[PDB]
């Protein structure tokens, strides 16, 4: 399903704006807009890449399942496992 | 691919007659006409392909004039060059028609009958055949001015 | 920039593990880490699923003493949706969401989690079909469902337990017109023993539900709303009815076992809550009720006893208060109490495993649980001592 | 949804006969004395039940199914034998009292 | 003499078999 994922992972703190992201960068749907969407989505797919590897730097194994980054001004979330890469725009607090 | 694509769907045909269901050879000969529609509306894409790239990767035919006691010739003719297209365009028609049939002879065996399968009628074929008609007949007009040449030989100061 | 092939991967649902994590994940990230006696402690209440809904049964995980399964019958708000409602919710962190649902195409009346499998959820339906299904799996339609045969239940289903060890289990099974049925949790769709409970001159007892002796298989007691309670040997050299009890006047709605083990055995006794205030007390061993429980009149739903205090127990009150039971201090007042908000029909009660707190089913479909004074949680040699003097008492 | 009219196949049990037996098998206990020919009735609906609801919910599956056949054409003809053979069981019941 | 699959099993939509069996029943 697709639209009941979408409500459920948004009405569980009223958040401002999630898409579901199957693949590698560069998404196409949209919440808000589609550039402050697509754009950031797509950066966060080149950092959560960049990760991938600083986290198999120590060993090849060690993959990244989860990714919180709980800022002063913002608290975005990413779940990947190998393609599933979450957005999600929030308070702080 | 088109290969592999069959021989799954054949191995699915077979899994549904080894659980011995009701009225399997219909259903099978419905699904081969079908397959068979289809392959050949896929080998007049192909075949057009094939034959705007001759006016799809095509091999480069080369042949050359040289000269032996005196006398102009080529090597290999005209009409090598000929045949190797010929061979070249059949080549690519086995892409698609050698497939093979879907089953619970030859042509029973492999399926050939797309060309009557022809969404659009040999035109198609034909119109290809033509390129090469087309093809040869320039080539040995370029060739015939300048073979004239070697009349200067026959004559003698 | 792709336009099909998001679109199509989004149609394309592999999203099993995907979704599985997510939400596992999620209501995780509820957590606010941000760096700028009774007593309630949980309250929740599905809107999606609990509205206007009567919770129907109440389990707890005792592989995961976090996992509660509750099911609904169906849904007289619209007929429409699907019926049979079963929720999963979890202890694990604080969230308004269920962490699974399941829906029967039939009412559900009974659920239960297996002993012999840490996953598998079995419940039991109105129209007398046991319905299987897997909790790591993420899907809604039931996963398996026994056959509705003449030999296997027919009518609605009320009581379904899995006995055993993990390695000797058996599932057994109840239907209300008096058939035991055991089953295995790898196949459910044969009985693997089965009869129609007969008390004498052939006429069943229609069985609303059942225990079992706590650490105890086969030899299981049942209770009827005809009125009377029944111990059974399930196998024994002779299956069927073994006593009949003078009982309690009234239809018997909740019967259980003792289970709190300690340094005396006090697993022979039953609490049964008949539709009379009436949460009786007695033995096996005596015909007659051991003592009477008389505070008002009109439908205490159950009973069932705290794991950790020999000497306490929970029983409900439709009316909405659900009141704590000690023995040993008070033989007559209760020891503790409380009356949930809204004056609601609360239905059913579970006492979580290992004790220390309670789980509260209603008529709204609002759950609540919550824990129990420190002083009247734990107890201690005296209390089996005491208990066993005031079981002395009369 | 059809202007056809549909020849939709039931079965001869009303549910709610055995609502009445559960009556008679809550009253007879009660105290109360019924009618014996009512406990007649009761009791030969309470103990035909069985048959009847299994009737029922096959008939309900093998029309949830046909429908679901038909809405995909393309799979009736492969079907056709099993739906013979059970249009035949059908036809061997129906004669049935 | 290559043998061809005979008549194919039918179908026989159940409205005609439902209308025959509904005569049947009257006529019983």
């Amino acid at each position: 399903e697709v639209e009941e994922t979408l409500k459920r992972l948004q009405s569980q703190k009223g958040v401002q704006g999630i898409i579901v992201v199957n693949t590698e960068g560069i998404p196409i749907k949209s919440t808000m807009d589609n550039p402050t969407t697509t754009q950031y989505a797509s950066l966060m797919h080149s950092f959560i890449l960049k990760a991938r590897s600083t986290v198999r730097d120590i060993d090849p194994q060690n993959d990244l399942t989860f990714l919180r980054i709980r800022s002063k001004k913002n608290e975005i979330m990413v779940a990947p496992d190998k393609d599933y890469f979450l957005i999600v725009i929030q308070n702080p607090t | 691919t088109f290969s592999e694509i069959l021989n799954r769907v054949q191995k699915a045909v077979d899994d549904l007659n080894l659980h011995s269901y009701s009225n399997l050879p219909i259903w099978v000969n419905k699904l081969d006409m079908e397959i068979e529609r289809i392959l050949g509306v896929r080998l007049q894409a192909g075949l057009r392909a094939w034959t705007q790239v001759l006016l799809p990767k095509i091999k480069n035919v080369v042949h050359e004039l040289r000269i032996t006691n005196q006398v102009i010739y080529l090597n290999p003719p005209i009409e090598e060059c000929r045949y190797k297209l010929y061979q070249e365009m059949f080549a690519w028609k086995m892409v698609v028609l050698s497939l093979p049939r879907i089953q619970s002879t030859e042509e029973e065996k492999f399926y050939r009958n797309a060309l009557t399968r022809m969404p659009d009628g040999p035109v198609a074929l034909e119109e290809s055949y033509s390129a090469v008609m087309g093809i040869v007949s320039e080539v040995e007009q370029y060739v015939k001015v300048w073979l004239q040449y070697q009349c200067l030989w026959d004559m003698q100061a | 920039l792709t336009e099909e092939e998001k679109q199509q991967i989004l149609h394309s649902e592999e999203f099993l593990s995907f979704f599985d994590h997510s939400t596992r994940i999620v209501e995780r990230a509820l957590s606010e880490q941000i760096n700028i006696k009774l007593s309630l402690n949980r309250q929740f209440f599905d809107e999606r699923w609990s509205k206007h809904r009567v919770v129907s049964c109440l389990d707890w995980s005792s592989q995961y003493p976090e996992l509660l399964v509750a099911s609904y019958n169906n849904n007289e708000d619209a007929p429409h949706e699907p019926d049979g409602v079963a929720l999963v919710w979890n202890m694990k962190y604080k969230k308004t969401t269920p962490e699974y649902v399941f829906h029967c195409q039939s009412a559900v009346m009974s659920a239960t989690f297996a002993k012999f499998h840490p996953n598998l959820v079995v419940g039991g339906t109105y129209s007398g079909q046991i319905v299987l299904w897997d909790n790591r799996s993420n899907k809604r339609t039931p996963v398996q469902r026994t056959p509705l045969s003449a030999a296997a239940h027919t009518h609605p289903v009320y009581c379904v337990n899995v006995v055993g060890t993990q390695n000797a289990h058996n599932l057994i099974s109840i239907s209300t017109d008096g058939k035991i049925c055991s089953w295995s949790l790898d196949m459910l769709s044969h009985p693997q023993d089965s009869m129609e409970l007969v008390h004498k001159q052939s006429k069943a007892v229609a069985v609303t539900s059942m225990s079992f002796p706590v650490g105890d298989v086969n030899n299981f007691v049942v209770g009827s709303e005809e009125g009377s309670v029944y111990t059974a040997c399930r196998h024994g050299s002779k299956a069927g009815i073994s006593e009949m009890f003078e009982g309690h006047q009234g239809p018997i709605t909740g019967i259980h076992c003792h289970a709190a083990v300690g340094a005396v055995d006090f697993s022979h006794l039953f609490v049964t809550s008949s539709f009379d205030w009436t949460v009786k007390l007695w033995t096996t061993k005596n015909n007659k009720p051991l003592y009477s429980f008389e505070d008002n009149a009109d439908y205490v739903y159950d009973v069932m006893w705290s794991p950790t205090h020999p000497a306490l127990f929970a029983c409900v009150d439709g009316m909405g208060r659900l009141d704590l039971w000690n023995l040993n201090n008070d033989t007559e007042v209760p020891t503790a109490s409380i009356s949930v908000e809204g004056n609601p029909a609360l239905n059913r009660v579970r006492w979580t495993h290992s004790g220390r707190e309670i789980a509260v089913g209603d008529s709204e479909g609002q759950i609540v649980i919550y824990d129990v004074g420190e002083q009247i949680a734990v107890p201690r040699n005296d209390e089996w001592a005491r208990f066993g003097r005031t079981l002395a008492e009369i | 949804g059809r202007t056809g009219n549909v020849l939709k196949l039931k079965v001869n049990f009303l549910p709610e006969i055995i609502t009445l037996s559960k009556e008679v098998r809550n009253l007879k206990w009660l105290g109360f004395r019924v009618p014996l020919a009512i406990v007649n009735k009761a009791h030969q609906a309470n103990q035909l039940y069985p048959f009847a609801i299994s009737l029922i919910e096959s008939v309900r599956t093998y029309e949830r199914t046909c429908e679901k056949v038909e809405e995909r054409n393309t799979i009736s003809l492969l079907v056709a034998g099993l739906k013979k053979e059970v249009q035949a069981l059908i036809a061997e019941g129906i004669a049935l009292v | 003499r290559k043998l061809v699959h005979d008549k194919e099993l039918a179908a026989e939509d159940e409205q005609v078999f439902l209308m025959k069996q509904q005569s049947l029943l009257a006529k019983q």
